[PDB]
This record gives structure tokens, sequence and C-alpha cells, in this order.
DNA sequence: GAGGATAAAATACTATATCCTGGTTAAAGGGTTTTCT
DNA sequence: AGAAAACCCTTTTGTTATATAGTATTTTATCCTC
């Protein structure tokens, strides 16, 4: 079971951060454990010198949400990558996976 | 000045993400930055680099 | 190394087994809190 | 501030004043403050006893419906070892399928054999740790307190981070410490007196 | 064989005169905006 | 309409530490006992 978890990044630079992510995975060729990186970013609206425009804010500002079965390669793999401080989790040894109810909360929010 | 500014925006940041609504996980992370910070500003250096 | 005491009082006491034991420990004290593996192990000592 | 912070004075200066005040060693500090492990505020008790009973029950019923279902499983390996001597015996195959196919078939039991045998093993830790639960104790392994929690939610309080330290000294009263200590320097002797 | 108690080592913190003058005090990258062609 | 120069924000491998002397508190390792 492919289950989430969490990636921290350096704070602005996060987009090279998942490129980088799938090119890696890419070298390796390890498809069959990683399925998904994802950088949720929400749109909204602001009136800058009495005009309406709009806005691009990415909520969980500074992580990247991304799936990874628990192996030790799958580890070195995605904290080789640049820009990739480590994994916020429980412990070192092994990350923590983030329950099913909070990615079913972020994919309501997505949605919406 | 330097400090206090890090330990606003750290508070801020975390502030912002419980009253929005986050996984456990990160609001987490975010209180540890803040005890860093807050320990960074009564006395720097004695914990960590 | 058979021509000094030290060396083979060195030799009895070591606890390592093999040779991928002896790189897994060297891991366990060069980078502390990680998954040890032979490959990672090897690449990182051969690096230094 | 949004969320609880420790003063750094009181709690990293040698001797960690925060340390003696709970009884706890300056790691354990280090980690519960610095968000790396669980610790268990506020235990419940005597509505253990009854509840305790009552879940010793319910345990065994779940260790024993696990231990069907992994029977059952078992005997499901059986009727396929069953079929791969039909496979044998049918057909000319010599020792080299024969053996194949009864390593697969030995090993497969072993491997849920030791998988039934590790489960037992963590629930009875799980009750271990249930009926040994008390204050001022570190949960590391998060699913370990994952699980605790989700099966037995009520029967304690466990939290992580400064707010958990604020809950411990809210819950502590000066005067009993205080009594045993003296008592301690009184009788113990030792480095148990001099702590 | 297991548990408790004592040396050992291993880290953590603290301190190490008085006075005066001279040069510097941020850069670097990403993202966004305006003017010129 | 596209390109080039000018705003506004953020943030800062393990480096290199040629230390002594003293004390005080936590590991831990091993020895002694039951």
């Amino acid at each position: 079971k492919k289950r989430w978890y969490v990636v921290q990044a350096f704070s602005g630079f996060e987009g090279r951060v998942a490129t980088s992510l799938r090119e890696h995975i890419k070298l390796h060729n390890m498809e069959d454990l990683f399925g998904e990186v994802m950088v949720p970013t929400e749109e909204v609206v602001e009136i800058r010198g009495g005009q309406r425009r709009k806005s691009e804010r990415k909520f969980f500002p500074g992580y990247v949400l991304v799936q990874m079965v628990m192996n030790d390669a799958s580890w070195h793999l995605v904290r080789s990558v640049p820009r990739v401080m480590g994994f916020i989790g429980g412990t070192s040894d092994r990350p923590a996976p983030i329950s099913d109810k909070e990615v079913d909360a972020i994919m309501n929010r997505l949605q919406q | 000045n330097d400090l206090y500014r890090r330990v606003i925006n750290r508070n801020n940041r975390l502030k912002r993400l419980i009253d929005l609504g986050a996984p456990e996980i990160i609001v987490n992370n975010e209180k540890r930055m803040l005890q860093e910070s807050v320990d960074a500003l009564f006395d720097n250096g004695r914990r960590g680099r | 190394f058979g021509f000094s005491e030290i060396m083979r009082s060195t030799l009895e006491k070591d606890n390592t087994v093999g040779t991928d034991e002896a790189l897994l420990d060297i891991y366990r004290k060069l980078r502390p809190g990680e998954p040890p593996t032979k490959e990672s192990a090897q690449t990182l000592l051969e690096n230094l | 501030l949004a969320a609880p912070v420790t003063h750094i004075w009181y709690f990293k200066g040698v001797p960690s004043r925060l340390g003696y005040l709970l009884d706890l060693a300056p790691k354990d500090l280090e980690k519960i403050i610095y968000f790396a492990a669980y610790v268990i505020t506020s235990v419940d008790e005597e509505m253990r006893h009854n509840e305790l009973s009552t879940l010793e029950a319910e345990m065994a019923v779940e260790r024993k419906a696990v231990e069907d279902q992994r029977d059952g499983e078992l005997e499901a390996r059986a009727q396929k070892l069953e079929a791969d001597l039909a496979e044998l015996e049918a057909e000319g195959a010599k020792a080299d399928a024969r053996r194949k196919v009864r390593d697969g078939g030995e090993r497969e039991m072993r491997q849920i054999r030791d998988r039934a045998q590790r489960e037992l093993d963590r629930l009875e830790d799980i009750w271990s740790t249930f009926t040994k639960l008390a204050p001022k104790q570190l949960i590391v392994d998060e699913n370990l307190y994952r699980e605790l929690v989700d099966r037995y939610g009520e029967y304690f309080t466990g939290a992580m981070g400064a707010e958990s330290i604020q809950k411990l000294i809210e819950n502590f009263d000066i005067d009993a410490e205080a009594e045993s200590l003296r008592d301690v320097i009184r009788n113990g002797k030792g480095q148990k007196k001099l702590r």
C-alpha cells in the first residue's frame, strides 16, 4: 500500500524539488514503488490598489507530499535528491505515514 | 530585532496552519520550529547550532 | 600483522563477522540515525 | 504564542531543573520537548480493575479469533500442499519437482506460523503495556501508541510536546513528593539517597 | 543466569589584566513589473 | 507583443577550530552478589 509521506524542502524552491524527485525515480527506474508527488496549490484573490487580482498560495507551505513504500532503497533515493532536508515523521529510522483521514481532507479541499 | 522577527514569523505561520486545518504531523513540526526559535531568542547557542 | 601481541589481541576481540557487518558498523558511527545498507555504506566509505 | 513553549534556562542548564521536579532524565525531556516521542500525561485507574477484567475477556476473544483466522489460512495452505502432491503423483516428475514444491509448502507454513507468533506476541505486549501503564512513561515507536490509543482509547491520556509537560506539572502535588524524598533521605542511603 | 552497585569514561559548563586608534557595516537568487523596440 | 533592465522578498561536505585546568553530572561496563 502506497501510504502517503511528507518530505520537507527548502522554503521557496518547491517545484524543482518535485521535478528532480520524478527524474531521480526515473533514473533508478523503481517505478513500482513511487506513485505520485503533488504540491497542493489553492488559488485565491486579493485587492491590490483597489483592483481585484488573482493569487496562488500553496497551503501546507514548504512541504512536499509523496507516495512511497517503506524500503530503505526508497529512503535513500528520496533523501538523495537536492534541496530535500529530510522526512518529517515519528523518528529517523522509519518515517511516519499521514493517516488516511487527513489525506481524505486534503483531497476534498484540493477538489474544492 | 532579527530574533524577534523569526519568532513572530513562525508564530504567525503556525497560527494560520492551526486555523486552516492540517494533519497532526505538520503542526507538530511547526511547533518544534517555534520551540527552537524561542530557545534561540533566550539563549543562543546553548542547544545545537 | 603476526609479529606483535597487540595486533593478535585486537584480532581475538573484534566481534566483526565477514566484511558486510564491518561496513554497517562503520556506517553506524560515521553517520548516525540512518538505515544501514551495504551499497550506501561502501559508497560513502569510498567517497570519504 | 499559539502553542506552549518551555523556558530554556530551566530545561538545559546543568543540573536540569525540570528533570528533578518531574523526575525525568535530561534525554527524556530533550525528546518530549522537541516532539520526538510521546509521554503518558494522565493514566486512569480503578475503573481499570473492572474494565481490565472485561478487557481480558475481550482480548482472549480477539486472540482466539485471530488465531482461528490464521489456522484457516494454514488449512488453505495444507489444501494447496495436497493439490501439489496430487500434481506430483499424477504425472511423471522426479525428485526435482517434489523437493521444489515441498520446500515451497514448508516455507509458506513456517511463514504463516511466524506471522501468527508475531501477532500474538504483539497483542501480549499490548496487554503488558496496558497493565503496566503509569505516568511519566515514554512511548517510542509511534505505531505502538497509535495501536494502543485506537484499541484502548480510554484509560489514559497521552500527549507530546511542551503542553504535555504543562499537563504533567498541573497534575503534580508538591507535598507528597517532598515527603517521599525526605523519607528516602532518612532511610535510603547510597546513590539513591544522594539523588 | 539476572539484577544491582560501583568505577570509568564521557559529556557539559566555567574562567583566563588596563587603555588607545583604523576600516566595514551583504550578497544572491527567484519572482514580478515597466519601458523600449 | 516580446525582450531587457529594474523592484520586493527571503535567507545564509563540513570545513578551518593546532587549547588547558577544574568541577560536576550523566551514561555504561563490568564486577559482585543472590
